[PDB]
């Protein structure tokens, strides 16, 4: 179990940790989060009580260092930082846990939600999409744009997701124009899985990370990425059977975890109706289709 | 963007453009089988590719053999149209390539866009106009070359005959669309009009009769009367 200690909470803020969130009042005696499960990536995120504009936050893995949060009154936000002096980190944390100034990561023991949402997500891959190599954690916020969004403007502050484009020379083999546009198996399997991602785990990991950034930060570019990667599989006639089954689980938990009131902005009616009722894989997402139809029969 | 009544004169500026119409590419007769079922029999078709400024018509004849052993022909037809159009552009010198292609049906946008990925600077556009180019097979010499073809084949026409010697391309395109709209609403009446007078002939190198200016005005009035007529006969007005 690991700990994300906070120097202080000078401004009223809603703090999120993975799929949980709690209110902290201005200058309340709050000094961080404990009992955070080892073995998974985590995201700690923030929405100031004043400016609900800009949700922001930090992806991190406690195995990769000792990390803490401190408010920066010049830049006006809660910043993640690394304490390399491990001994000195221990005496800060113990003192706070003795005075019980920390909230406990509130994991129910029956609940695999977070695992099921981050199964394939790995810090090494997050740090390649969010390029900032002097830190071991990665900052994301609502307003960051993707590399493909900048092609249609600061490169340092971009999400370097894998560009997917169904009407591109990379997607479409000369002489197979109709074939490759109506059945994207080549693009999925050879270009993306074999050429770019190497394996389906790296693919699912980017897909899962795109969803989470869309849900937690309302990052529009991430939502576009998440939908693109679903649609590419659903529009491929030839997909490894293990990937279809795994995709159905992955989407099942994503749909389960989405806030019911955000469905209108995070869920693209066209992609989902196509994927569930028209595409090659319209019969292969049984869990995802059952939860979608019982929870959001509207969008369909 | 899309083409409509408001940016209508762009057709006649000096940027090369082509209209592509696919409505005669895949053509069938529907008949009864011995068992009393229904089957289709394909007949030859054509892609209607027209430069509206010069009148040049690139008539790509689609021989029925291209459908042999293929499924979902109506969908293949759009991709076949896109493939032929892309091959035509590729065959033209760079300074003759179009800067825009306007498709007359929106289902062509994605097939053409995909076939033209090598040409990122050629804009592919739809239109809101209800252009009558499907009636091009009512032009006797065009229908004749399509029906006679025994292999894939392209034939070049000027659908304006020699009109641009006397009128502008705007006026020439307006005449053409009026003639085709009439042939489409009532083909027999429209054809009776163009040919009632034996003394007016079609030159061997022309599609339409050699009318004087004054005879064209009378012709065009008769086509308008027809198109209004059939609109009453149809809507009981
Ligand atoms: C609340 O956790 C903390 C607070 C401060 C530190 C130190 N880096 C600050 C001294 O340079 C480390 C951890």
């Amino acid at each position: 179990m690991n700990t994300v200690p906070f120097t202080s909470a000078p401004i009223e803020v809603t703090i999120g940790i993975d799929q949980y969130s709690f209110n902290v009042k201005e200058n309340q005696p709050f000094h961080g989060i404990k009992d955070i499960p080892i073995g998974h990536v985590h995201v700690i995120h923030f929405q100031h009580a004043d400016n609900s504009s800009m949700r922001y936050g930090y992806w991190f893995d406690c195995r990769m260092g000792n990390f803490y949060i401190q408010y920066d009154p010049k830049d006006g936000l809660y910043k993640m930082m690394e304490e390399r002096d491990g001994a000195k980190f221990e005496n800060i944390v113990h003192n706070f846990k003795e005075r019980q100034m920390m909230v406990s990561y509130p994991k129910i023991d029956e609940d695999d939600t977070w695992y099921n949402l981050t199964e394939f997500v790995q810090m090494d891959k997050i740090r390649k999409i969010v390029r900032k190599d002097e830190n071991q954690f990665s900052y994301v916020d609502s307003s960051m744009t993707t590399v493909q969004e900048n092609e249609l403007s600061d490169p340092a502050h971009s999400l370097n997701y894998t560009v997917i484009n169904f009407k591109s020379r990379e997607a479409i083999r000369p002489g197979h124009e109709m074939e490759d546009f109506l059945d994207k198996s080549y693009y999925l399997n050879t270009v993306m899985l074999q050429g770019i991602f190497k394996n389906s785990s790296n693919y699912f990991g980017e897909l899962q990370f795109a969803f989470l950034n869309a849900m937690f930060f309302g990052n529009y570019g991430s939502s576009l990425q998440w939908h693109a990667m679903i649609e590419l599989i659903c529009s491929s006639a030839t997909v490894p059977k293990h990937m279809l089954d795994k995709l159905d689980e992955i989407l099942y938990y994503q749909i389960k975890t989405l806030p019911e009131q955000y469905s209108d902005i995070l869920l693209n009616e066209r992609v989902w109706n196509i994927c569930l009722y028209s595409s090659f894989q319209k019969n292969s997402l049984h869990n995802t289709e059952k939860i979608m139809e019982n929870k959001y029969p509207e969008l369909l | 963007g899309a083409m409509n009544s408001s940016n209508y004169a762009e057709l006649f500026n000096n940027d090369i453009k082509l209209f592509v119409d696919d409505t005669n590419v895949y053509r069938v007769t529907v008949h009864k089988t011995f068992e009393g079922n229904v089957a289709t029999k394909a007949i030859n078709g054509c892609i209607f590719t027209l430069n509206p400024k010069t009148g040049h018509l690139f008539l790509k004849i689609i021989h029925t053999s291209v459908w042999a052993g293929q499924k979902r022909l109506s969908q293949l037809a759009k991709w076949k149209t896109a493939e032929e159009v892309s091959a035509l552009v590729r065959s033209l010198p760079k300074e003759e390539q179009p800067k825009q292609i306007i498709v007359t049906r929106k289902a062509m946008l994605d097939p053409l866009e995909v076939h033209m990925l090598d040409f990122p600077n050629i804009a592919i556009r739809p239109t809101e106009l209800r252009l009558p180019f499907s009636a091009a097979m009512s032009i006797d010499k065009l229908s004749d070359v399509v029906m006679k073809a025994t292999e894939p084949q392209m034939v070049l026409f000027n659908i304006y005959d020699d009109w641009l010697d006397r009128i502008s391309s705007y006026t020439a395109f307006s005449r053409l669309t009026l003639l085709l709209r009439a042939l489409k609403t009532n083909e027999e009446s429209a054809k009776m009009i163009l040919l009632s007078d034996p003394t007016i002939t079609i030159k061997s190198y022309h599609l339409w009769p050699s009318f004087t200016d004054e005879q064209w005005i009378t012709i065009e009035s008769q086509m308008r009367d027809l198109i209004l007529t059939e609109y009453g006969r149809k809507y009981n007005v």
